[PDB]
């Protein structure tokens, strides 16, 4: 598991 | 060249995985002038995120070897050299868009929500060049980004409802901007835990064409927190 | 431009997922003369496997389309414009490696294995050019591949033992060629089948080093077969 | 379910 931003 | 065509070439690159000529047909767009249309400005935003994200992609992959091959002289000169020339089109990527914005997309938002979108997109790009910044340029590039990011931060705080996906997706971007750009996990989480309860203290302001993007990035908002803080 | 070097470029390309550059590094070190090493010749074909799947991919997705808007002539023009670039790149792309395949690699092909390898590289690429030949050349085309392919085939009937996995990956191809290419489900089932059995009467003939790809193909095999037969 | 060809 790590850091996510904004998907799109 | 002309506009709607090119348009409908972009939206045939996308189904193709073309995201290099999706680019080309979008910046072509955009270089026309005019506004862009809720729906091309997502076809841009799309196109753009898959061309850089490729390469911020194949860059850790990179770096990651460059750094586990210490003590392995060539193999890490050669990571190195490949590291930097994956940098170059990263750079050359990201300058594009600032560029765009620069000239058309930021001067030509009438309304409140695409100022937002834009700025926190500027906040991005200059985000993915502060990734790869090294030495003297660092400060400035990283300082551009907050900059862009803090004023989308502002307006969205006063135009935009708690529970909106713009506002909440500039939220979850900035508080990565503190934590991996800034080390500073506390402001992240701050920042992170602020939107997401603010969010959940007004949910009657969702609209149910968006609140599937807008309970997205609450529930990603809130695996930051958990990853930050475990 | 050293060989050790090219070849450890190539390396890290394939791990970053840039197979234009993979298969730029393993084209000069092609065209260098020099038999190819097992390595050296895998990363060629992974590099270029990569190279045309992505626009044999991408062609089928637009082809569909371009038949799909039968009567909304100005999209369709605009789609079966985009298939002509696809496709010109594609026949590109399949050239190059035929290219190749001629001038360096099947002269040079000293052991039996390798003569197998490479002439079902050719078949592999003719084939790829048949799927997306149309009028005249097409018999042509298809007739390259099956000759490219049939000689492989005896080859490595006479030469290589039935659990060998270019041997079994010839017949998977040779199978897919018959179904897809000479619509001849009922000669694909029979070279599929044959491929199978031979293989399952003797897994005592695995390496350590085979064992893992020559079962896969097996399962692949098998797989196609229970497809093809329902 | 699609026909597959040797993958490597």
């Amino acid at each position: 598991k790590r850091t996510a931003s904004n998907p799109k | 060249m002309d506009k709607n065509e090119l348009v409908q070439k972009a939206k045939l690159a996308e189904q193709a995985e073309r995201y290099d000529d999706m680019a080309a047909c979008m910046k072509s767009v955009t270089e026309q002038g005019a506004e862009l249309s809720n729906e091309e400005r997502n076809l841009l935003s799309v196109a753009y995120k898959n061309v850089v994200g490729a390469r911020r992609s194949s860059w850790r992959v990179v770096s990651s070897i460059e750094q586990k091959t210490e003590g392995a002289e060539k193999k890490q000169q050669m990571a190195r050299e490949y590291r930097e020339k994956i940098e170059t089109e990263l750079r050359d990527i990201c300058n594009d868009v600032l560029s765009l914005l620069e000239k058309f997309l930021i001067p030509n938002a009438s309304q409140a929500e695409s100022k937002v979108f834009y700025l926190k997109m500027k906040g991005d790009y200059y985000r993915y060049l502060a990734e790869v910044a090294a030495g003297d340029d660092k400060k400035g590039i990283v300082d551009q980004s907050q900059q862009a990011y803090q004023e989308a931060f502002e307006i969205s705080k006063k135009e935009m409802q708690p529970t909106h996906p713009i506002r909440l997706g500039l939220a979850l971007n900035f508080s990565v901007f503190y934590y991996e750009i800034l080390n500073s996990p506390e402001k992240a989480c701050s920042l992170a835990k602020t939107a997401f309860d603010e969010a959940i203290a007004e949910l009657d302001t969702l609209s149910e064409e968006s609140y599937k993007d807008s309970t997205l990035i609450m529930q990603l908002l809130r695996d930051n927190l958990t990853l930050w803080t475990s």
